[PDB]
């Protein structure tokens, strides 16, 4: 999961 | 005699906007008016026995393309429980955090949550906690009306879940809440725009019984100046 | 055969919605549409020979009540000159300062201009300035579909006469514009949408001559594919 | 960059449990 | 705290  | 107090006046209902954003993107608005105020809460069913009308958050949805960030939003607002409340009392606005969510608090900017100064307390749990005085509002908007200082603030915002953005893009956070007492918003737009002149200009202060007044910026802050001689400080 | 593709087709104009800020506060928006892009002017013309559709920024007004703050926004505005020029040139979007306010800008969140890694740069004077690229774009959009990323930003925000606001309230500064190309809002709602179902869903690539598609997420992420593979890569 | 959530009633964290297995 | 304003020129 990209949390960006 | 005075229009504006009836802002204070026993009964009165202030109509109050909600708007939350789930990591910075708008998912959801609603207007309430209510004498218990209001509770942020998370599911339509579980607590249907509390004071304060029911403001439910809008599940994430469930897309496959950002279903690992959602899937925090979903746990958030599963935790919130009885919820939290938002009410007012004479002048003064409270809040409480009925459920399980520790929630940050700060009065600032329609657009802005977060102006870096960090927030203006933690809702609490075990007592209400003042959130909003009317009084030093009106206070700071007459000193606005002349010039002397800048548009007093009015939004709510309630970080849901996690700490306050401090020096942080808001946006990153997983529930933000906007509340905006709608006559705050009326009230500062009307001074603004009576101070380009001396011509009458409509205010809706949206709330009960309340048509719109249609006044001059001397007529509005004679109004103001009368309001806040008979407020609490 | 791919309606994604008229994105790019010579001859079509991509909308722009254009929304200008005075110390926090929206005072205007816009959509606009031009082969020769934009200019973002303050109402001192004053050549009739530039390219671009001016669009012109308001005059702040004159309140009792903050006088001293949109003195200085009217200064900034008055020294707009020939303008903030912003246009494209196939799958890339151009800017260029010229006038003599210094600016800065970002790609960044529709709501948020300043995400607090800075500015991505400073619009030149002198020489055109790279501020988006679709064939990255469009690739992002390909991982969000598959999950495996967060939605491309596309939200083009300008800091005008004034340092970026980097660690600072961006509603502060005097003079912020956020610029949308609404294809690109367009294309990442209906790959949010699209991941829900396997539903049609409709999506609007507001350029010229657009109507409303009705694709499949099966659909649009062959189109998006079938894109990609035209585009250009360094 | 993942998001730290503030709520009570979380349990507390693994070390400060007390292991009964 | 004042605005400092980038505008060349002058």
């Amino acid at each position: 999961t990209d949390w960006s | 005699e005075n229009p504006l107090k009836r802002l204070l006046v026993p009964g009165e209902e202030w109509e109050f906007e909600v708007t939350a954003f789930y990591r910075g993107r708008q998912v959801f608005q609603q207007t309430i008016s209510c004498p218990e105020g209001l509770r942020l809460v998370g599911s339509e069913v579980g607590d249907r026995t509390l004071p304060g009308w029911p403001v439910t958050l809008p599940d994430p949805g469930m897309s496959l393309t950002d279903r690992g960030v959602m899937s925090y939003v979903r746990h958030v607002l599963s935790c919130l429980g009885g919820g939290l409340a938002l009410w007012r009392a004479g002048q003064w606005l409270w809040a409480q955090r009925l459920g399980h969510c520790h929630t940050y608090w700060a009065v600032s900017e329609e657009l802005l949550p977060n102006s870096g100064h960090g927030p203006d307390g933690e809702v609490p749990k075990d007592k209400e906690g003042g959130v909003f005085d009317l009084g030093p509002f009106i206070v700071d908007l007459i000193t606005f009306t002349e010039g002397s200082g800048r548009s007093p603030r009015y939004a709510l915002w309630f970080c849901v879940g996690e700490s306050w953005p401090q020096d942080q893009p808001w946006t990153k956070r997983l529930v933000m809440v906007k509340v905006v007492p709608t006559c705050l918003r009326a009230l500062v737009e009307m001074a603004r725009v009576g101070g380009a002149s001396s011509l009458e200009n409509t205010v809706d202060l949206h709330i009960s019984n309340s048509h719109p007044l249609s006044l001059t910026s001397d007529q509005y802050k004679a109004y103001l100046q009368d309001l806040v001689e008979g407020m609490d400080f």
